[PDB]
């Protein structure tokens, strides 16, 4: 991949305003409940018995935060997500058997997210490039299952 | 199939959004044609730039699509009679599109009305969404 | 939805293949664990070598129960009841899989009855392998 | 990507008996037929109107045995993939904009012929090294969208 000027200021100015607690937690919460198999891969972080429960949940909220805070870890460094993924995508595919479709689908949900914690700000042009790096990331990660 | 939670919830945003509906397809389109590059393909005898009469007259009938599917929710596949043959055999529109158009209609819910899509009014809309796409591949 | 020649075409793949549906389904589960190995986690406490008498008797059921859904083509959602809590709540199968799993029933209807499976043939038995799919999902 | 011997052997035997003119126009006439958005893309290989129309069309023939002779080439050269197709990335990404599911799609199409003109010596395993064969290729394919 090969970013542009405009699309590195696009996603580096609107991370550095980014809550991750907060956008993390919807993120993760909402994979749950919008594509309830993957709750299968999640058993070990207790109560997951309703749409509440899964929101009010401390494991879900701490590991979220962990995953959007891996997306800036893409943010900081965008030239070299290939190797910023490289633990992560062994961990998923070789491990957890996480299939890459649910990569995607965790994305498309971060941009949504991102649209109602931004309002205006998340112009088509930010989430165009904000989409771009979702995708550059879900392929990182599914990098070591191929 | 969409649960009465679910035509709850999707009715809901839409009674919410409906005033706005024409504005909001507009943007939809607006938001798809720039995330998505590739699908403008589809539309090479529109002007497809930003404010173009026909991105915005055509978002207009997008929204009234989905206000329809929503106000006859329980028989979507009849209340979308006619767009299923055009889409499908006509256009020949490939089947990964309609997630990017939903994706991006949602997009501009959440930008306009935070709070509305909780995650359990998402998971709902989602299914929406999916079976509308479901019924212009058929 | 299925059409009245894909419900024709799929009841006269099952029509021909019902005495070898149990060897066949055996065949299918197997084509799956070695072709799609991921799919193995959903069995930890199965033996699944080549050959285990457990994947065989798993085998005949999936059989069994693609051939009462072809059976009841008009409602196959009644048809596998309580197969679909067992699939989307219990086990929380990913939707990816049941294509996968359809590949490789596919795969095993070429091998042993080639001319059947014609292009047409083809089409309709992948959309009613969807439709089972999207029973099971629900 | 790594290969094991037995895959190597398993993919270069098979091969070696693949008629892919008749193997080459089956898997594109299944493609058109069984995803029919796919004709879309052929519009100037004149009449797609049938089953019947699509299978006895000489551009689908012989664009067909265009497309397996291409997987050959994956097959005389498996640590070679990337490189090998990366013109036809360009191709497929960049002029055409395939969507990277059709690739996958036409992966599982071949192997299906591949099942149908061998039968038996179809093995489990004959399936899977052709299985992740096809998955080369259509990631080779789609180098362009990343
Ligand atoms: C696509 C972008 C994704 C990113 C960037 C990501 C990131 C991460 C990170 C950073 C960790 C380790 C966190 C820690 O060390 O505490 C992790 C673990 C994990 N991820 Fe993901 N993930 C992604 C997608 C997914 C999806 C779609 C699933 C399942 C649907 C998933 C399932 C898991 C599971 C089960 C763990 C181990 C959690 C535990 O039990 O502690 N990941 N991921
Ligand atoms: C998923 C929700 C969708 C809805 C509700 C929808 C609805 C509509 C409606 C109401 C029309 C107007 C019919 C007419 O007056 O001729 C139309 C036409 C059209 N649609 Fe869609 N559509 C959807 C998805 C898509 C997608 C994903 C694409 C392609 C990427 C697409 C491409 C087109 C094109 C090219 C036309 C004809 C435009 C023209 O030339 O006037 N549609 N659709
Ligand atoms: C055409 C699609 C499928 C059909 C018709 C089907 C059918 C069945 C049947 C008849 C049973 C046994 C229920 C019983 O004995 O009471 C079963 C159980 C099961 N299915 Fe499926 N299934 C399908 C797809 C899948 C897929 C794609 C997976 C996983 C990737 C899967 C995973 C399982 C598991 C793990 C069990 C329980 C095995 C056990 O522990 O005994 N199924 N299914
Ligand atoms: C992943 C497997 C595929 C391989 C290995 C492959 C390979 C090739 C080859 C060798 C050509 C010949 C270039 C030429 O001489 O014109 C070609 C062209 C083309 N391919 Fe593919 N292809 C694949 C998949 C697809 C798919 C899935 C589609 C669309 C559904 C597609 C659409 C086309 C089109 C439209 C052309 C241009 C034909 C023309 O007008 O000359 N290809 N591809």
């Amino acid at each position: 991949v090969q970013w542009s000027a405009e699309e590195k200021q696009l996603i580096s100015s609107l991370w550095g305003k980014v809550n991750v607690a907060e956008c993390g937690a919807e993120a993760l919460a909402r994979l749950l409940i919008v594509y309830p198999w993957t709750q299968r891969f999640f058993t070990s972080f207790g109560n997951l018995s309703s749409a509440s429960a899964i929101i009010g949940n401390p494991m879900v909220r701490a590991h979220g935060k962990k995953v959007l805070t891996s997306f800036g870890d893409a943010v900081k460094n965008l030239d070299n997500i290939k190797n910023t993924f490289a633990q992560l995508s062994e961990l998923h595919c070789d491990k957890l058997h996480v299939d890459p479709e649910n990569f995607r689908l965790l994305g498309d949900i971060l941009i949504i997210v991102l649209a109602a914690h931004f309002a205006k700000e998340f112009t088509p042009e930010c989430q165009a490039a904000w989409q771009k790096l979702v995708r550059v990331v879900a392929h990182a990660l599914a990098r070591k299952y191929h | 199939v969409l649960s009465a939670a679910d035509k709850t919830n999707t009715k809901s945003v839409f009674a919410k959004i409906g005033p706005h509906a024409e504005e909001y397809g507009a943007e939809t389109l607006e938001r798809l044609f720039t995330t998505y590059p590739q699908t403008k393909t589809y539309f090479p005898h529109f002007d497809l730039h930003h404010g173009s009469a026909q991105v915005k007259a055509h978002g207009k009938k997008v929204a009234a699509a989905l206000v329809e599917a929503a106000n006859h929710i329980d028989d979507i596949s009849t209340a979308l009679s006619k767009l299923s043959d055009l889409h499908a055999q006509k256009l020949r529109v490939d089947p990964v599109n309609f997630k990017l158009l939903g994706q991006c209609f949602l997009v501009v819910v959440a930008i306009h009305h935070p709070s509305l899509l909780t995650p359990e009014v998402h998971a709902s809309l989602d299914k929406f969404l999916c079976a509308v796409a479901n019924v212009l591949t058929a």
